[PDB]
């Protein structure tokens, strides 16, 4: 409920809505295991993948942004 | 049993002088040695009169006497490298005295020191003193500020000094003070916290510090 | 001779003797073994010795250390007690380290016990320190405070020079000559 | 001869003798076995010896180490105790290493204990280290601080040169000549 | 002759004798079996011997190793203890390996025990290493630091040349001539 | 004759004798059976023998192997212990194999112990190896490092030539002539 | 029983000179040897008067005396390679004295040193000293800054130094100091968390420009 925002595209809106949930995301990250979270984060994708390398994204984004469906059962 | 035979094997560690008051004066170089000597007398091993003396104690006693009879005399320190003929350094600018007055002063000092045959008065330059202080601070590459007052100079050394700096400064200050004393030039060492580490800031005429995004601090 | 005190420990006896000698009172120390030491003085000095024993509150109490309130021979230790013992040992180790510096004769150190709360739920507060020390005569106290502050600052995770208090003093005059015996 | 102290340990007796000799007081050490060592002096020197025993607070208390507060023989240990023992053993092994460097006579080292944190859901604070050392005469102290800092920096996962305090001092003059005997 | 020390171990005795001989003090070692070794000197040298024993804090402490804080005799083990024992055994095996290099007389090595965090959840940190060594006279120290760094780098999963500190020193002058006997 | 050391074992005794003979000190080894071996020298050589015993830190304490911390003979074992024993056996078997190559007199090998993490869930990390070896005089060291690297590379599932460090040295001059007896 | 017979088997380690004050002076090379000698005297094995001396102690003592009677004399060091004829190095540019004054100075030094037969005064060049200092730094390829003052030169070596650099630096400095002393040229070695090793630059529309020297330094984010 914040009347000063403005958007231009589906991406710019997605980002702002995701940013809204970080308050909850942080709580789940605090109380759950990093490695089980990472395992499910792999399992959502890697049935797609032709490759073994995981470094391909440097951690600083993905460590902050595990998905909520990955966080829930791990919590 | 002479006194020299009672002070130890290291004969030259101590120096015995006769005083006109019929008393022996033992000259020592430091506190530890002073107490090594004083124990012998306080035990009462020797039957005649004797006394133990050192340069810092004598400087203090003489300054206390000057405080009473010459409360406006400007001077530095008295050197006792040759205990029979001390050297007294006076300021050339901050005093005016005639030769007669200087002689009278000389004789009264000689009366205070019954072990000295004469006192040599030498006039020293304040500009020289101040210059040797500043040159030494520069040679040591310490950061400093200089303040001038009518009767003295003050060097302030303040900030987040390092261990190597603290050590160098301490050594230097202690070297200077043993030559010139602490009357004309004073040094002040002041450790304080660092505000800039990890903060963005603007410096120059209009400086300010970013405490955090959205918070500006303006210093005086 | 009149009896002043009985059943003293060795370190209590020597403190009493030292304080009496300073005021020109000749005293005698006697050992009775399992009964400890006894102190005696002459009649002409009895009055003075009594007044000084009162004024200094001799003999001295034993030395207090916080670890004595939370002895490790106990079946349960709270997170409060363990933390207290820890701090009460660090204090003593710092005092013993300062006594090795050049010129220092003795010292004492005090630390802020935040452990008087668990620090449960609340985040921890910053640490505060205080120290006292005695120096040999002819020491530049002003120039020696810096070293102590520098040394203490880095012994803890978060300390500011503003939060460190240091007080220094010089040794008193030496008591070398013996007191005179009553006529 | 008058008795100063009884029931001393070997190291205590030798420290007391060293301090008396420095001030020109001739003392004698006697061994009674199960009863320990005794120290005696002549009457003319008794007063002075008392005053120095007071001023230095002799005999010395034993050396304090943090592992003493958490005896490993316990049937139960928290993580806090284990972590404490660990740090208190690393401090000792570093002082034993520094004593082997060229010219060092002794050293003392302190580490920032942060084991008082539970580290629950919480980032670890950085480490802080402090050191003291004594050197042989004629050593360029200024140029020797660098070596120590370099050596200490890599002994821990995260240390900054800014967070390391080092204080150095030289050995005092040697006491080689014997004290004079009272006449 | 005056007694300096009693009940020494063999390795304590030989270190004391070495330190007295260096300063021209002739000393004698006596064996009492179950009572250990005793050290004695002449009166003219007693004062000096006392001063040196104080200055060097003799007799030496026994040598610490971290495995001593977590005996394998423990009734139970946590992961922290096992990991500690492991690291404390690797340090010793590396020092024993370095002594086999050409010219090295002795060395000491230290490791980052990051185990103090049991790595519950948190990822591991990289290792840091420190080493000291003593060389035979006439060794090009500058050219020999490279070999040590090269050797240590590959002993661990992740080490950078930047994270390895090495300090080297030469052996002191040889003590070959015997001390003079008091007249 | 003066006693240097008592209660030695066979390997410590032969090590001391070797080091003393190298410096021209004639020594004698005596066997007391259940009491072990004793080493003795003449008085003119006592001083030197003491100085070298200190400088080399003799006698040598025995060789450390990582399996000694997690002794296989136990009622219980855990994955960390099993994995440790395994690696500590491969290390020894490789050193024993290298000593069979042509010209090698002795060698030592080290492996990166990744077991200090469980490698459960966390992905396992690649291996690093280090080797030291001593050669007979007149050996082309440069041409012989290649063979060692080639041999070591294939002993593990994933090793890169970049991750293998090898340091070689030649045997010192032979000590064949006997030392002279004091006049 | 002469003194030489009491000092040991290694006769060559020490040198015994007769002093005009009726006292034996034992010249030593280092602290360890100095104490090896002093123990003999302090035990009291020798009955006549004797004293132990070395070059560093004597340099200190003489400088303390100069501080009192010649508080403005610019000088380097006194060398005792040949203890009967010491060599005293004075600056050429910073002093100004006549031959007569130099002779008087010579005689007063000789009066302070009763074991020396004469003192030779030699004039040295400051530019030479400073040049040799900078040449040795470049020869080691140490990173450094130079600062000049009326009375002296200061070389600063600071930042994230490497082990090999630290070793070379300490060796060089210790070599130089023994020749020229520490009066004219100073070396300051300080470790900082600064990867640039004291260089500093500011960025602007034309590119980088070098900063001036200063106390402030930017800790390396890397």
């Amino acid at each position: 409920e914040d009347e000063d925002v403005t958007f231009n595209d589906i991406s710019s809106l997605s980002k702002h809505v995701d940013e809204g949930l970080d308050g909850y995301r942080d709580y789940l990250i605090k109380y759950s295991d990093r490695e089980l979270v990472q395992f499910f984060e792999n399992a959502q994708l890697k049935r797609q993948y032709g490759e073994e390398t995981e470094t391909v994204k440097r951690d600083k984004d993905e460590i902050e942004k595990p998905s909520i469906f990955a966080l829930l059962p791990a919590y | 049993a002479e006194l020299d035979s009672l002070l130890g094997q290291e004969k030259e560690r101590f120096q015995v002088l006769p005083g006109r008051d019929k008393m022996l004066y033992v000259a020592a170089q430091n506190e530890r040695d002073t107490l090594w000597a004083r124990q012998v007398l306080a035990r009462g091993d020797y039957d005649k009169n004797a006394r133990v003396i050192n340069e810092n104690e004598e400087n203090k006693r003489i300054s206390i006497w000057l405080d009473t009879y010459y409360p406006q005399l400007a001077y530095y320190r008295i050197h006792f490298d040759e205990p029979r003929k001390p050297v007294f350094w006076l300021s050339r600018q901050r005093n005016t005295m005639s030769k007669k007055e200087l002689e009278v002063l000389s004789q009264k000092l000689r009366a205070l020191m019954p072990y000295a045959d004469s006192v040599n008065i030498t006039l020293m330059d304040d500009v020289t003193a101040a210059g040797q202080a500043e040159a030494g601070l520069k040679q040591q590459a310490l950061p400093y500020s200089r303040r001038n007052h009518k009767g003295g100079v003050t060097f302030v050394i303040q900030g987040a000094l390092d261990d190597v700096e603290i050590l160098r400064a301490r050594q230097f200050v202690d070297s200077y003070y043993r030559t010139w004393g602490g009357r004309y030039v004073q040094f002040a060492i002041e450790l304080k916290d660092d505000w800039l580490k990890g903060r963005s800031f603007q410096y120059g005429a209009e400086g300010y510090i970013k405490m955090s995004p959205g918070h500006w601090y303006f210093p005086s | 001779d009149k009896d002043l005190l009985k059943g003293l420990d060795q370190e209590q006896a020597n403190e009493v003797i030292a304080v009496l000698q300073m005021h020109n009172i000749e005293a005698n120390k006697i050992d009775s073994g399992k009964l400890g030491y006894s102190i005696t003085v002459a009649e002409p000095d009895f009055t003075a010795a009594v007044y000084w024993i009162k004024t200094y509150q001799l003999p001295p109490r034993p030395r207090v250390e916080i670890a004595q309130m939370f002895p490790a021979d106990s079946l349960v230790s709270s997170p409060r007690a363990e933390k207290a013992r820890l701090y009460s040992a660090i204090e003593q180790r710092l005092e013993q380290s300062l006594q090795t510096m050049e010129g220092v004769l003795s010292a004492r150190v005090h630390i802020s016990y935040d452990i008087d709360a668990g620090e449960n739920g609340r985040p921890p507060k910053p640490v505060h320190l205080s120290a006292l020390a005695v120096y040999e005569r002819g020491s530049p106290l002003a120039h020696q405070i810096s070293d102590i502050k520098r040394f203490l600052k880095n012994s803890f995770a978060d300390v500011d020079y503003d939060n460190i208090s240091v007080v220094l003093s010089e040794r008193s005059d030496a008591q070398l000559q013996a007191p005179g015996t009553p006529v």
